């Protein structure tokens, strides 16, 4: 299936991917589309922010629905 | 329309449909396994682990069973294809009134709070549309944000998120926008202020130089170019208690005894001497499969 990843600032990125896919995976895939490092990357659905351990499927996160991202920006 | 059970399908019927309830082994997940005791809530079919039974797969020496769902209007495509329970939408068979038009409709919409207040569809899409656009939904630490009870009653908070999917798609990606736009302002993170670029910003604890994604440099706590030192400068009761949630008989197809409903089961064992009929109390007739998947409980 396809998900979206959207920010705040506008910019949507397609990612063909898997319920039983990690938030990890998820994050590496957005590496490999926009070279953020996954340790400044962090999803958020639904105002929850997702954990690497768990997976999609466990969020009940559907085909065609979007995650957010949002940076982490350290040091105022 | 028999069903008890409500879906938000996404593939591909992209909307909220009525549902059929399946069950299969925890442990390797084959269809063919048997419970031992029917689902009386919708705690039993959510939380994991919570009913035992038999795996019918030869070798498996799985205990616990798994429950899930289906879309019923749309013929099943593999064995991943699955719906998310709706479990807040209900039958009103009790012919309850919405709390706030005062409409008996059907189906609706019944909040987990201890009172369990009863509100239709279209007054459930008014509620959220309106505290959407006032941003009053509430940033919650666990559930993320939601809304609880219009009448603000305690442990009533919406935790199935796709309950929203009763939305506008509009007010939907807008529910999400907000989710998480408030999610960084409660965590202490910032958006940037810029015009074009209003980016989410998860800083430091103490952090006051905070360098946006597209550049700008800006102080975290006025919200200003960035600095040195210091930052410069309707619900009546009436209704709601008539609304409530929280006597009835129906004769056995059996022997036409009169009988009354236990838990929330509808599986229903005559209780009489003679008779032991396993029979629906929703159809009023005997206990088929089709029962389980359409309304075992409710
Ligand atoms: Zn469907
Ligand atoms: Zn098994
Ligand atoms: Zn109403
Ligand atoms: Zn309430
Ligand atoms: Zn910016
Ligand atoms: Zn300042
Ligand atoms: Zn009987
Ligand atoms: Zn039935």
């Amino acid at each position: 299936m396809q998900i979206f990843v959207k920010t705040l600032t506008g910019k949507t990125i397609t990612l063909e991917v898997e319920p039983s896919d990690t938030i990890e995976n998820v994050k590496a895939k957005i590496q490999d589309k926009e070279g953020i490092p996954p340790d400044q990357q962090r999803l958020i659905f639904a105002g929850k922010q997702l954990e690497d351990g768990r997976t999609l499927s466990d969020y009940n996160i559907q085909k065609e629905s979007t995650l957010h991202l949002v940076l982490r920006l350290r040091g105022x | 329309n028999k069903a008890h059970f409500f879906i938000y399908c996404a593939n591909p019927c992209k909307k909220i449909n009525t549902g059929k309830l399946r069950v299969c082994c925890s442990e390797c997940k084959h269809g063919a396994f048997t419970v031992d005791t029917d689902p009386q809530s919708w705690a039993d079919v959510l939380d994991k682990n919570k009913i035992t039974g038999v795996c019918n797969n030869v070798g498996c020496e799985g205990l616990y069973a798994k429950f899930y769902f289906k879309c019923a209007s749309h013929p099943s495509q593999g064995e991943n294809d699955t719906a998310v329970p709706l479990n807040l939408i209900k039958r009103n068979h009790k012919k309850i009134p919405c709390l706030a038009c005062t409409d008996i409709c059907d189906p609706v919409l019944v909040f987990s709070c201890d009172n369990r207040h009863v509100t239709c569809l279209e007054c459930f899409k008014n509620y959220c549309g309106s505290r959407l656009k006032d941003r009053q939904f509430l940033s919650h630490p666990d559930f993320g944000y939601t809304l609880p009870c219009p009448a603000g009653c305690s442990n009533s908070f919406i935790e199935e998120v796709h309950h929203f999917r009763l939305l506008t798609d509009a007010q939907y990606e807008q529910y999400h926008r907000f989710a998480t736009e408030e999610f960084i302002l409660q965590a202490g993170g910032v958006l940037c202020p810029q015009p074009g670029c209003g980016q989410g910003i998860l800083i430091d604890q103490n952090c006051n130089r905070v360098q946006c994604s597209c550049g700008y440099v800006f102080c975290g706590k006025c919200l200003e170019g960035f600095h040195l030192g210091e930052c410069l400068n309707p619900l009546d009761p009436e209704k709601l208690e008539k609304a409530r949630w929280d006597v009835l008989t129906k004769p056995c197809p059996k022997c036409r005894t009169s009988t009354e409903r236990a838990g929330g089961c509808m599986h229903m064992i005559c209780t009489r001497a003679n008779c032991g009929f396993h029979w629906c109390w929703v159809c009023q007739g005997p206990w088929e499969r089709d029962c389980m998947a359409s309304h075992w409980f409710g």
